[PDB]
């Protein structure tokens, strides 16, 4: 009877982590809380979440700067209730939300399932779950900032071309899945790893025919594959897609871990494990105003403090930024437009 | 030991002139275009056979592109040998060469190994580095050199055996 929007907002308030739940329900929850994508927020919200599954309900959570919680649930029957939700230490409700906190500590979150990185699918699962969870903001001065120094933005890319199709990726909360993005990759006329996009591109968006063979090979929602058709159609939308790749955001975080990044790389090295050395998970939506959000993930193993040694789990780096209306997809442009927020958090595996 | 030698080897250039493609085709025999970039530092082992010996490589690939040079840098004085890596195709990527030396000259060991790697000459139409322009430069600072192609193997074994044999030779 009850819809998934209120299942999962049953869960949130109870608590994610709450210790009464079997494991067999924390696994049918991740998969509930995996359908949570972050938005454009509003002047007066920290961040603004959103969910619309395929019971045809929706949910959509924000949290104001001064970390107040209200959701609003749609059921499939378009009724529109709003809660007002309360986070405290049972529930963590705070630290289950894809949102940007300003804590004076590195968030530290528990995997819920045996997610033991071994292997690809290994890490990409951890990093799909840790996409979803709150991470603390990290400031940046002018030799760590990404988008400081002599050369910002020049290997996105080249960056663009070997992310694509290696990434898990959402528009409007379509899962792009690697077939569709190797057609957006050739959309974007970044073919071979040496180009830039076409001159076409730049100007005029992708072009519509490209767009809707894009979304037809996507999993997802037939209302919804027609706003990634009209998204794609957007000039604004190159730009989003090529910048939410770029390499250096991790610098900000990584200045802070790297240290303990690569003693997890050599550990693994050693024990011939076939790990990736980095995931990305991005999470791109426009708004019913044209608003265009990037929420973009990168996950890359790391080893605890030496308080608890020879323990392994994952470092997630979050890049939220806005991409204005007119701005194309130029080094040059992404440069003075965008302005990034760099955020992270520490998961370990509860085992 | 399990091994006669151990040694460190850092990777270093441009993004995207190919050092994560090199070194996973001198440990793995593969190439594939499936592997998102470095972030920060990446870390690879092989082991070879040399004059009889037995010797254990630790690899760390770095990321190029400027704003992880500082982490990068860190990584430098630790290495018995750093390979810098240039992509021929690509005009700018040479001509970096100078400051990674001058790099390897502020962070690495005062008497480092040092070769010199030309990648992707396999891409004959585009290719716009002439052996002989990297020789001549190579040559002016005592630097060994090879032109490689990460996707044919041209060239990548050998590579690192010089090194190796580099390094050997100098302990
Ligand atoms: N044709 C050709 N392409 C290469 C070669 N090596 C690298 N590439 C291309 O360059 C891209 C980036 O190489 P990469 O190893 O990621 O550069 P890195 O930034 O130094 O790690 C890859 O996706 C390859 O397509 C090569 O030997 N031949
Ligand atoms: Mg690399």
């Amino acid at each position: 009877e009850m819809s998934c929007a209120e299942k999962l907002l049953k869960v949130l308030s109870f608590g994610l982590w709450n210790p009464t739940y079997s494991r067999s329900e924390r696994q049918s929850f991740q998969e509930l809380l995996t359908v949570l994508e972050p938005v454009y927020p509003l002047p007066n919200e920290l961040g603004r979440v959103s969910a619309r599954f395929s019971d045809g309900s929706s949910l959509r959570i924000s949290v104001t700067n001064s970390e107040s919680i209200e959701a609003e649930i749609r059921t499939p029957n378009n009724e529109k209730i709003t809660v007002l939700l309360e986070s405290n230490e049972q529930n963590r409700l705070l630290q289950s939300l894809p949102i940007d906190r300003h804590m004076p500590y590195i968030q530290v979150h528990r995997a819920l399932s045996e997610m033991d990185l071994t292997d690809t699918t290994s890490m990409r699962n951890l990093l799909g779950f840790t996409s979803k969870l709150s991470t603390t903001l990290i400031p940046h001065n002018a030799q760590t900032d990404p988008l400081s120094g002599p050369t910002p933005f020049s290997s996105i890319f080249m960056d663009t071309c070997r992310g694509l199709g290696n990434a898990k990726l959402s528009l409007n909360g379509v899962d792009i899945p690697a077939n569709a993005q190797m057609l957006l990759r050739d959309a974007l006329g970044l073919k071979d790893t040496h180009s830039s996009p076409t001159r076409n591109v730049i100007d005029h968006g992708i072009s519509r025919h490209d767009a809707e063979q894009i979304a037809r090979e996507s999993s997802g929602s037939d209302k919804q594959k027609a706003e990634v058709v009209e998204f794609l159609c957007h000039p604004e939308a190159a730009t989003a897609i090529c910048s939410a790749f770029y390499q250096s955001f991790n610098v900000p975080a990584l200045t802070l871990t790297h240290e303990r990044i690569s003693k997890a790389s050599e550990y693994n090295a050693e024990r011939s494990l076939d790990t990736p050395n980095a995931c990305i998970n991005i999470s791109i939506s426009q708004s019913s105003d044209g608003n265009i959000y990037v929420t973009s993930h990168t996950g890359v193993l790391i080893m605890a403090p030496e308080d608890r040694p020879n323990e392994m789990g994952m470092l997630t780096n979050r890049t939220s930024y806005e991409v204005p209306q007119g701005v194309k997809c130029t080094i040059d442009e992404m440069v003075r437009a965008l302005q990034p927020r760099y955020a992270a958090s520490e998961t370990y595996l509860q085992n | 030991p399990e091994y006669d030698y151990l040694f460190k080897l850092l990777l270093i250039g441009d993004s995207g002139v190919g050092k994560s493609c090199l070194l996973l085709r001198f440990a793995d025999d593969t190439y594939t275009e499936s592997y998102i970039s470095t972030i920060g530092v990446d870390f690879k082992i092989r082991t070879i056979e040399l004059d009889g010996k037995t010797i254990k490589l630790q690899i760390w690939d770095t990321a190029g592109q400027e704003r992880f040079r500082t982490i990068t840098s860190s990584y430098y004085r630790g290495a018995h040998g750093i390979i810098v890596v240039y992509d021929v195709t690509d005009q700018e990527s040479f001509n970096n060469v100078k400051q990674w030396l001058q790099e390897i000259d502020r962070y690495a060991s005062e008497n480092v190994n040092k070769l010199l790697v030309g990648n992707k000459c396999d891409l004959t139409t585009k290719k716009v580095v002439d052996y002989t322009t990297a020789k001549e430069f190579a040559d002016s600072l005592g630097i060994p050199f090879l032109e490689t192609s990460a996707k044919n193997a041209t060239n990548v074994e050998q590579s690192f055996m010089t090194m190796a044999a580099e390094i050997k030779k100098r302990m």
